[PDB]
RNA sequence: CGGAAGAUGUAACGGGGCUAAACCAUGCACCGAAGCUGCGGCAGCGACGCGCGUUGUUGGGUAGGGGAGCGUUCUGUAAGCCUGUGAAGGUGUGCUGUGAGGCAUGCUGGAGGUAUCAGAAGUGCGAAUGCUGACAUAAGUAACGAUAAAGCGGGUGAAA
RNA sequence: ACCCCGGCGAGGGGAGUGAAAAAGAACCUGAAACCGUGUACGUACAAGCAGUGGGAGCACAGCUGUGUGACUGCGUACCU
């Protein structure tokens, strides 16, 4: 029990979706949001 | 252990004299440009000229078969626009013999700086006689 | 027919 | 003399005091392996052909070492596709010195 | 009318095989004077050919 | 970031990429996009948890 | 927690350089282009691991083809007979015992000539 | 053993002056100073008083003959571009570049 | 077989050439792929025995979904640990891992660096007619800004 | 400081200072593009994304390594 040997428990701590860093990612380019639309774009999406 | 490679300042290369007369043009071509090449050694090498130089006697009595010997046409372009020639079989037997068979194993040897390098060891003459007995070549039945 | 206007000229800009 | 004999799916040219890299065996460095099916033993003029094998043909062989290959890169891309894959590769080998060659 | 790839140092240098300069083949020596001099001209002492020509 | 809400060059004609503002984050002495305010930090933990 | 990028960009860059050692031109030298030459290069080298066992094969054929020749027999009647002959002796090794020892080749000729009588 | 003079931020493009190092690489000192006072470029007048100076500096620091020395080395690099303001048609200016170059000569008994 | 004419050049077998090296029929050989098999290795999913063994099967991929990692800056661990026995950075070399990478060490550098396990992100660039600086190319090319015009002697000067 | 080449220059070479002056004021480190000098090998009968697989020869360091790469199979960049 120290401050160098305290963990999470396993699965508590996901790491983030990043976005448009590289094709190795998978979520390199487009970043998940396809080609093109009103969807893709920044802002985009019709309302509720 | 590597494939062996054949090596150009090693290979040895013999002499050899065809007699044409009487031969069929495209079936004389393949045999040469098969020893030219050196397709028929075991130390053949496709990047290394392992093949043989080859003397051709009578090249002006060389035969073809059906009426190619009227109807056969070689064609060449000078490069001028509209400048097509063209050239029968006969016609060139009459002119230059010994073109129609340097034509017809040129086009049987591969393209590049090895295939111009195996066609050198060739060695066509119209007539029977030739100026190669210091090379001593073997004659050769094809 | 014409496919394409006369060429013209463009307005001056500062340039650099 | 040599022999001819197969190993690791591939087959070998070798003479007494030859090293040949091999595919991977499971055999201890420094141990002795016997090759018991050899495919030909040519000493000078005289020439045994095996049919397929060599009828107490016989090469032994010690185990100098195992090891692994000089680095591969193996690279995928499709271009204009948004795909691209690198991988490395070293494959394992074990060097033997044949010792005997017995018709 | 401009390039439409960007030449390279290779042909930059192939161009310029033909600027080396010529040095001057021989100079003459002035046999009064002992000076060099190009051939045909006078030396810097005003000297040709043996004989002084110029003052200065 | 202080400057002026000028567009830089006409949106056509000059053969330069479009700009809007001298302050885009694009540009050296630009914005930054997605600039950092204060925040807090701290978290919730439950009585029982502590 | 500001991050800047130049050690690690440098890096990466001064990778892809030293895999371009040899090339032509901006090819070695230019990182925009010797990352697409370095890409190509590792493309056409899985390729040419498949194509070159078909190159050796090809050549070994060859050669066996005019040794067997020499030996009056055609590649394809040797293999024939020596498949009949049940000699299972691959490519690779004819094609060496054919320019290395070529009695012993003519050995292996005769062995697939009586398979075939 | 060998002695150094340069000529730094000289006022001309190494382009230029190298048309008339390469006359002289490789030759004795005096042969070297010929060639240079019947070359007709202003390189070689700057050329000259470099090759001049390291004369001069392997006499007096190194205790060298001239009669033995040879040029061994001699190049020139690119200098500091200083940059100009040229103004053309229709409210355009244009860089100019005023090119300068490093002379480097050295002089030696072997 | 005729019927059968087209524009840069043969140019309507890919070419050479072929009277079979064409066509039909029958047959047997061989070549031939990243298919299949052989040998070695990796990973996923599932059985089966106890995280390991044995075994079956699977592993081309865009959009896209899921999983697992590398490295960067910063906080704690750390008043610890490394550091003229030479830090960071720069530049080579060798080794090493499936990869992002890592380790060692020569030279440069001359004072910083930071294991481990956690924590937080201005966390990774080749493209955006991206932005700033530097430097190329064309090229020693065009041009040197009114076609009123110069020549010579002397002077000064390192040079006119 | 002083000496030397130079126009009583610029610039440089010595000397000296300093732990260091490739710390010399265009000054810590000093990357890359870009430009040179030197050395090895290739290259003036040879056709194309310039590599890759095969591969001689030459040079070099301890049969292997390193550089080069004649000849040859395959092979029309990247992003969008
Ligand atoms: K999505
Ligand atoms: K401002
Ligand atoms: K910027
Ligand atoms: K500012
Ligand atoms: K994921
Ligand atoms: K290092
Ligand atoms: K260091
Ligand atoms: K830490
Ligand atoms: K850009
Ligand atoms: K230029
Ligand atoms: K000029
Ligand atoms: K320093
Ligand atoms: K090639
Ligand atoms: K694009
Ligand atoms: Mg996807
Ligand atoms: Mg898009
Ligand atoms: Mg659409
Ligand atoms: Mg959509
Ligand atoms: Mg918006
Ligand atoms: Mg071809
Ligand atoms: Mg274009
Ligand atoms: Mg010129
Ligand atoms: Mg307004
Ligand atoms: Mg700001
Ligand atoms: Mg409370
Ligand atoms: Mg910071
Ligand atoms: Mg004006
Ligand atoms: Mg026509
Ligand atoms: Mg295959
Ligand atoms: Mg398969
Ligand atoms: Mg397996
Ligand atoms: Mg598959
Ligand atoms: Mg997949
Ligand atoms: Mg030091
Ligand atoms: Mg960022
Ligand atoms: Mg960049
Ligand atoms: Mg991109
Ligand atoms: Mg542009
Ligand atoms: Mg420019
Ligand atoms: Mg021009
Ligand atoms: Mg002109
Ligand atoms: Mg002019
Ligand atoms: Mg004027
Ligand atoms: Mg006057
Ligand atoms: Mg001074
Ligand atoms: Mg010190
Ligand atoms: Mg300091
Ligand atoms: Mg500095
Ligand atoms: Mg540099
Ligand atoms: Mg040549
Ligand atoms: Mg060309
Ligand atoms: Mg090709």
């Amino acid at each position: 029990m120290r401050l160098n040997t305290l963990s999470p428990a396993e699965g508590s701590k996901k790491a983030g979706k990043r976005l448009g860093r590289g094709i190795g990612s998978g979520l390199g380019k487009t970043g998940g949001r396809g080609h093109k639309g009103q969807k893709s774009r920044s802002g985009g999406g019709v309302r509720r | 252990m590597k494939t062996f490679t054949a090596k150009p300042e090693t290979v040895k290369r013999d002499w050899y004299v065809v007699d044409a007369t009487g031969k069929t043009l495209g079936r004389l071509a393949t045999e040469l440009a098969r020893r030219l090449r050196g397709k028929h050694k075991a130390e053949y090498t496709p990047h290394v000229d392992t093949g043989d130089y080859i003397i051709v006697l009578n090249a002006d009595k060389v035969a073809v078969t059906g009426n190619k010997r009227t109807d056969k046409v070689y064609y060449h372009h000078t490069g001028h626009i509209g400048g097509i020639k063209q050239a029968t079989f006969e016609e060139m037997i009459a002119r230059r013999p010994e073109r129609v068979i340097e034509i017809a194993v040129k086009g049987m040897l591969p393209k590049g700086p090895l295939g111009r390098a195996m066609f050198r060891k060739l060695k066509v003459y119209a007539g029977n006689e030739h100026n190669h007995a210091a090379q001593q070549p073997q004659v050769l039945d094809i | 027919p014409p496919h394409r206007p006369r060429p013209r000229p463009l307005p001056w800009f500062p340039p650099r | 003399m040599y022999a001819v004999f197969q190993s690791g799916g591939k087959q070998h040219r070798v003479s007494e005091g030859q090293t040949v890299r091999l595919e991977k065996l499971d055999i201890a460095t420094g141990e002795t392996v016997e090759f018991a099916e050899v495919l030909m033993i040519a000493n000078g003029e005289e020439v045994k052909i095996g049919v397929p094998f060599v009828d107490g043909g016989v090469i032994k062989a010690e185990v100098v070492a195992h090891g692994r290959g000089e680095k591969v890169k193996i690279v995928k891309f499709r271009r204009r596709k948004h795909y691209r894959k690198q991988q490395g590769h070293r494959q394992w080998f074990t060097d033997v010195k044949i010792t005997g060659i017995s018709a | 009318a401009v390039q439409q790839n960007k030449p390279t140092r290779s042909k930059r240098g192939m161009r310029r095989s033909h600027d080396a300069l010529t040095a001057v083949t021989s100079l003459s020596v002035d046999k009064t004077s002992g000076e060099k001099h190009l051939r045909h001209h006078i030396t810097a002492d005003g000297y040709y050919r043996g004989r002084k020509v110029i003052a200065k | 970031v202080t400057g002026s809400g000028k567009k830089p060059w006409r949106q056509k004609g000059t053969g330069r990429a479009r700009s809007g503002s001298i302050k885009s984050p694009i540009w050296r002495s630009g914005g930054v996009t997605f600039a950092a305010r204060p925040q807090d930090h701290s978290q919730k933990v439950n009585k029982k948890m502590y | 927690a500001r991050v800047k990028r130049g050690v690690i960009a440098r890096a990466r860059h001064k990778k892809i350089l030293k895999q371009a050692k040899g090339y032509y031109g901006a090819r070695s030298r230019v990182y925009r282009v010797a990352f697409q030459a370095v890409i190509k290069a590792g493309q056409y080298a899985y390729r040419d691991r498949r194509q070159r066992k078909r190159q050796f094969r090809q050549l070994w054929i060859a050669r066996i083809n005019a040794a067997a020749r020499q030996n009056g027999i055609s590649y394809s009647k040797f293999i024939n007979g020596l498949k009949k002959a049940s000699v299972e002796i691959d490519r690779k090794i004819l094609a060496d015992i054919a320019v290395f020892d070529k009695v012993a080749f003519t050995a292996l000729v005769e062995k697939a000539k009586a398979a075939l009588a | 053993m060998e002695t150094i003079a340069k000529h730094r931020h000289a006022r001309s493009s190494a382009q230029k002056v190298r048309l008339v190092a390469d006359l002289i690489r490789g030759k004795k000192v005096s042969q070297a100073l010929d060639i240079l006072t019947y070359t007709n470029k202003k390189a070689a007048v700057l050329v000259k008083k470099v090759l001049e100076s390291a004369i001069a500096n392997a006499e007096h620091n190194d205790g060298a003959d001239i009669d033995d020395l040879k040029v061994t080395k001699i190049f020139v690099d690119e200098g500091p571009s200083m940059k100009r303001i040229m103004p053309r048609a229709k409210g355009r200016a244009d860089r100019i570049l005023k090119r300068t170059s490093h002379i480097t000569v050295v002089v030696s008994d072997r």
